[PDB]
């Protein structure tokens, strides 16, 4: 009836999203009176004319930002009843068990935010092993919109793909005809290559999530739309409030079948260079984040337009789009088809928010109180036990507190193979 | 292939495979240092009576103190064939920089761990002094290892008593939060990011448990053959020079001052690296620190391995059962002293309908009253006086609470004596002894001894760095154990009484009388018996 | 037998003791003890002399082959003289 | 184990639950023989019949241990089709086994073992032989049968009779 | 079933007196002189055996091959030589002891010996055990291929109270061949033959 | 030793409990009645709402 | 306040003196006579009652 000592070693999970994204820990007392987000400055773009005579002609200055914030702690409380043997042992196998857990839960919502707010969709009309070099093609197209948009990969680049479409990689690198060294390794070890069409990481994610196709259909823009980068607006009471950057509300004409997390793009509007403003051959894709009313959406990548007429010269140096919504632009919607999802992303797009519970505390006195160290990413919680004697039974509670946030939305991005129909 | 997925996976089979012997340590410090009512479920399951009838910890504080009674210290002694004074520079360094409270410190730590436990340990770090350094404006320094059991998680594939063959440490610090600022300004780490380890302590006593930060050191031993240069000595002879230890600093400074070159040479050797890791990254990757060695010197009690598998064992894990039956039989004694009614009379309530007060208790009546009749009955029924049993103890409860003391009794004796204690000591004082050694001969200045005086010959970099320069003929003095002494004035003055205690009433008794005067510390009536000595001796020839 | 065995209590019927439980609690708050004396069918309640659950005793068996055992294992356990 | 979020969690603990497996062994696996004492003045065969008992013994073993892995694997992987035709099918085969085993999370530390029988492993074979092209994987393959001693990510691949 | 299981150890108080008493007479080898040899013979000899044999690894294989001997009945040692540059004792080299734990076993000889030193076994068999990190040393110190686990009769026994055991076994075989080779008598530039 | 799967049941990420694009696969060890079998994964399933949270 | 010297100026004396598990923990003479000592006041006051 009682068992032996030898555990039957069962699952075993890997976080390489959550060990790659950065962690960041503000400070806390000031988390504490600012509630918990945090504002910080985006790179400064600047206007510039031509001409001799500028008479009240300069500009002024503008500095947009963007913030991050923490959600609510991700909690293993459980209970220990005095008289069993069952409890009894396996306590400690409990503790181990929810730091693995509180890893996979902090790996999750990494893939899920990073999916959900990828503003670059890069698409295709048939699955990866169909054609050769598809999947290379797949991974150089994530490249190349990331190079003409001149964004920042300085810190370094990664591209993940769904363990389905990395087998179908390497079958597309084995079926060659031909063994040299790429082939040989993707013969031998299944994988393709760790730097792959200009990435420099290149794995397979066990836990990226399923895109489920989007039921919108002949949604148009309702009424011409221009928006306008801002660093603060006043409020009623005249205060100055600062005015988050990667987001905008736009109003259509019917956001059913819309969610969090569908890819968009607009008939008619085009990326630009960014820096230099020249237009692109790539329509410009967004990502609702938020489906609020049944008119309204929430975009991530604020839709400035070059052509604005509206516009101060230091808030046209923001400009992303080449062409404003007109009131009858038609939105078309790129998830056509359910598909496991490929994640590429500028290493410095996602961070990890952290905070400790300082229970530790005087006032907390009859519960004690330890640092949890959850493995693989590094994050540390609280790990605390008390015990009521009205119910007889010690609980145990497992705490740790993170906010996953994605600072630039418009350097993540999403590769969605399969999307015809 | 990544570099921490190595150590963690090293790491991990370290820690699992000796697993069971960490806990069973644990367990017998918590015993014998915290409480012996070790469970922990019965925190909140109603409070009853639980005793501690101590027997155990007054043989351990026996020991403790024969094995305090009698300290052990490291003794170079000179090799066969050598110069019959090649130690005693080294033993001068020895015996200076381990003279400090710091080095006792530790030494009892690991003693009185090793007594409890069965596994106990120290360490040895070197550090920058500049007031009163030891040689090269450093020091050699040991630093305790508290619950070496579980915070010095040895290699796996190690059978040595002394752990020499380890090929590679885990040492798991832990720290308060101004410990871990302090930490990483010593070390120029991050102090934002909190570092993360595996509780020493596991999840065995939930309670008595801090807020601590974790962090672990990785030492590991490479031996590999490198490049050794053969100069010729301006001065006389050829000596031998590693190329790692003067590659860039001194390889030119060398010619410039006058050696040459005369061949090159492959020489094994052995390189210890430090690293700083926590779970999830390396802080510091592959530091290279001083000596052949691991610095972590282990003391075991008894010692061995069952089936691949170390198992330590020091006085207290034999002892556990009886002492908790001891306790447990005494708890329920007292229970049964503390709860049980006390010897009264059995009475009807109309036997002495009316005289109660003549039994409350006071001694204010000649006799006690009783009623005779009954309205009914005509007379009330009689029946003898019957008393309620006086408490008593179980002859179970006696037998039990002798035979459990006597078990104890019988089987805390370690040996006779703590013979076998002591040589264990020894052997981790021996090897305490090589690891400073080579710690010495890779940091310090140690000057050769010609036949012709000490030559210390050294030069510094273009970056005002001095380089030590030690031969390849270093390994002079072998180890050995003696009795501690703080200073070499202390140890030539034990010799002195030593060889006088057996010479009889001659001329070397004059003589080692006059040496022992000379050897003496100074005031002023001492300075002129020792100036007396010395004219003596000098006079004397 | 340490542990699991009943304690040296009385043996009551509960008539005897009907309504005066609280004088066998264990407290020290009373003088004495109380017992029922009548019954209204019985007359009276039956004389016998009050019996206490035996103390917990080692048996004469488990000492001897104890003391047997400790003595066997003494004896046998003197490597040569 | 499971987990929630939230500050407060009042009243919603939970229990713990670990479960277990049964290990257990069966019929011992025999060699009678009788012999009558004027049968042994030679003895010869005596001794080559306790060498083959003990071979044999092996051999079952074996036996035992492929049947039990075959009649109790949940895994399945199936294809629609000899693995000798279109390229690169043993691949394929052997990599939707690892791709299966790596999504479902399982632990593979302790390695993990591919077993063909030879009539798929000549197909396998004749699979990187076929490839137009000797580089040094399909010169192997020609000069002995080997397919290699680790496919897509297994750690063993070997051939069983 | 779930009953009550004490130990009231009275062996090893016996076992710790023996050990203690064993250790404190410590004995070594002592190389003399044959008869009509030279009074100073084996001079040499011996300081080289106590050169190389004052570590501590030599200590602990002798003390271990005892408390092994005292309680199970039987230990043991090996001595190995090694290449050593810093300190040899000797043509760059070192002879030195080591420890066998579990000699019962782990060390399995000739079965056709009937002496107490085993002196008559032309063969005997170590049965090196170890984990994986072990066996990555192991083949890269006697160059063997590591990917080719070895495997051979597990000497121990599944201890149902321990969580790990390890796996890697590996077997060392020394055999003795006695025979008759050819030996060749120079002249001495110096002196005699 | 038979190889059976259920027409809708899809294996899970036995950590993330994220459904995987592949049918959960049984092999039947025991056929104990005419109309009862013996399979050897258990089939909880993630969606049952008589299931404690542990 | 800059005061002399390089060392804090408390000395400390201990008796028995260790750590258990990252926690020091420290006793004397006393703390393990109270159990008993503790139990002969009650008995003895029992028993003078």
């Amino acid at each position: 009836t009682l068992a032996v000592d030898e555990i039957i070693e069962t699952i075993s999970a890997i976080t390489p999203m959550a060990q790659k994204a950065k962690k960041y820990t503000p400070p806390a007392a000031s988390m504490q009176r600012s509630s918990n987000t945090i504002w910080m400055p985006v790179e400064q773009e600047s206007p510039t004319q031509e001409g001799w005579d500028l008479t009240d002609k300069a500009t002024g200055l503008l500095e947009l930002n963007v913030a991050v914030n923490m959600g609510e702690p991700d909690n293993d409380f459980f209970q220990l009843r005095a008289d069993d043997l069952r409890d009894e042992t396996a306590y400690r196998r409990r503790i181990q068990s929810a730091a693995r857990k509180l890893a996979n839960n902090v790996e999750l919502k990494v893939a899920n935010m990073a999916a959900e707010m990828g503003s670059l969709v890069i698409t295709s009309p048939d699955a990866i092993g169909t054609n050769t070099a598809d999947a290379w093609n797949f991974v150089a197209d994530a490249e190349e919109i990331m190079f003409s948009r001149e964004l920042n990969r300085d810190m370094g680049t990664s591209y993940f793909f769904n363990p389905q479409d990395y087998k179908k990689a390497g079958y597309d690198l084995t079926k060659r005809d031909i063994f040299g060294r790429i082939p040989e390794e993707a013969y031998r070890d299944g994988t393709i290559q760790r730097q792959v069409a200009g990435f420099d990481d290149v794995l397979r994610s066990p836990k990226l999530p399923v895109l489920t196709k989007s039921t919108a259909t002949g949604i148009t823009v309702s009424g011409a739309q221009s928006f306008k980068p801002v660093a603060w607006q006043l409020d009623n009471d005249g205060n100055k409030v600062n005015v988050d950057n990667r987001f905008a509300t736009v109003t259509l004409s019917a956001t059913t079948g819309m969610k969090r997390g569908d890819k968009i793009s607009f008939a008619g509007v085009k990326f630009l260079g960014q820096m230099a403003k020249n237009v692109l051959a790539q329509d410009a894709t967004f990502s609702v984040v938020r489906v609020v009313d049944g008119t309204h959406v929430e975009i991530t990548p604020k839709p400035v337009a070059l052509d604005d007429v509206s516009l101060s010269p230091e808030q046209r140096a923001y400009a992303n789009v080449n062409t404003s919504l007109a009131d009858a632009m038609a939105v078309n919607i790129l998830n056509v088809k359910d598909a496991r999802t490929n994640v590429f992303w500028a290493d410095d797009a996602i961070r990890i928010v952290s905070q400790p519970i300082p229970a530790n505390h005087e006032l907390f006195a009859g519960m004690k109180t330890t640092s949890f160290s959850i493995p693989d990413v590094g994050l540390n919680g609280i790990f605390a036990t008390q015990g009521d004697i009205s119910t007889l039974s010690g609980l145990c509670r497992i705490a740790l507190w993170y906010g996953v946030n994605a600072t630039r939305p418009e350097a993540i991005g999403v590769g969605l193979p399969g999307q015809t129909a | 292939e990544n570099r921490l997925e190595s150590i963690l996976s090293r790491f991990d089979a370290d820690w699992t495979a000796s697993d069971e012997a960490r806990r069973e340590a644990k367990n017998d410090l918590f015993f014998s240092r915290v409480s012996q009512w070790d469970d922990w479920l019965s925190q909140y399951t109603t409070l009853q009576y639980r005793g501690q009838f101590d027997v155990v910890r007054p043989v351990v504080r026996k020991l403790v103190s024969e094995m305090r009674q009698n300290p052990i210290d490291v003794l170079y002694r000179p090799k066969d064939g050598a110069r019959p004074d090649a130690a005693d520079v080294l033993m001068g360094m020895y015996r200076t920089d381990m003279r400090h409270n710091t080095a006792k410190i530790a030494v009892n730590i690991a003693v009185r761990e090793q007594i409890e436990a069965g596994v106990g340990a120290w360490r040895l770090v070197t550090d920058y002094e500049d007031q009163s350094p030891t040689s090269n404006n450093q020091v050699i320094r040991r630093e305790p290892i508290h619950s070496a059991c579980s915070h010095v998680i040895w290699d796996s594939n190690s059978k040595l008593m002394d752990k020499s063959d380890a090929r590679h440490c885990t040492v798991i610090h832990s720290m308060s939060q101004n410990g871990w600022e302090d930490f990483a300004e010593k070390y120029d780490l991050d102090a934002d990011d909190i570092p993360s380890f595996q509780n020493p302590n596991d999840w065995v006593f939930p309670w008595l448990t801090q807020d601590t930060i974790q962090i672990a050191e990785f030492y590991e031993v490479v031996e590999k053959k490198e490049t050794a240069f053969i100069y010729q000595d301006p001065v006389t002879g050829e000596p031998v020079s590693y190329f790692k230890r003067d590659i860039k600093d001194v390889i030119d400074d060398l010619a410039d001052s006058g050696f040459i070159k005369i061949a090159e040479r492959q020489i094994k050797r052995r390189r210890v690296y430090k690293s700083i890791i926590t779970c999830t990254a390396v802080l510091k990757d592959k530091q290279l620190i001083a000596g052949e060695h691991i610095p972590i010197v282990p003391v075991f009690g008894e010692w061995g391995f069952v089936e691949d598998k170390e198992v330590y064992e020091g006085v207290v894990r034999l002892t556990k059962d009886g002492q908790r039956l001891r306790n447990m039989i005494m708890s329920f004694n007292a229970d049964i002293v503390a709860r049980t009614p006390k010897k009264k009379p059995f009475f009807w309530p109309e036997q002495i309908a009316g005289f109660e007060h003549m039994y409350d208790g006071n001694d204010d009546y000649p006799y006690y009253l009783l009623n005779r009749t009954d309205e009914n009955s005509g007379d009330l029924p009689t029946q003898p006086l019957a008393y309620y049993e006086n408490p008593e103890v179980p002859q179970a409860n006696a037998y039990m609470l002798e035979a459990a003391t006597s078990a104890v009794k019988e089987v805390a004796t370690l040996g006779v004596e703590t013979y076998v204690f002591q040589d264990n000591l020894a052997t981790a004082m021996r090897r305490d002894g090589e690891i400073y050694q080579s710690i010495v001969n890779d940091i310090y200045d140690v000057p050769r001894n010609v036949t012709i005086l000490m030559a210390e010959v050294v030069d510094l970099a273009t970056g005002e760095k001095q380089v030590l320069n030690d031969i390849r003929g270093r390994y002079e003095c072998y180890t050995d154990v003696g009795p501690s002494f703080q200073s070499m004035k202390q140890q030539n003055r034990a010799e002195i009484l030593e060889l006088l205690g057996k010479t009889p009433q001659g001329t070397p008794e004059y003589q080692l009388l006059l040496l022992q005067y000379f050897t003496l510390l100074d005031g002023k009536g001492v300075e002129m018996m020792r100036d007396y000595a010395n004219k003596q001796l000098i006079q004397m020839g």
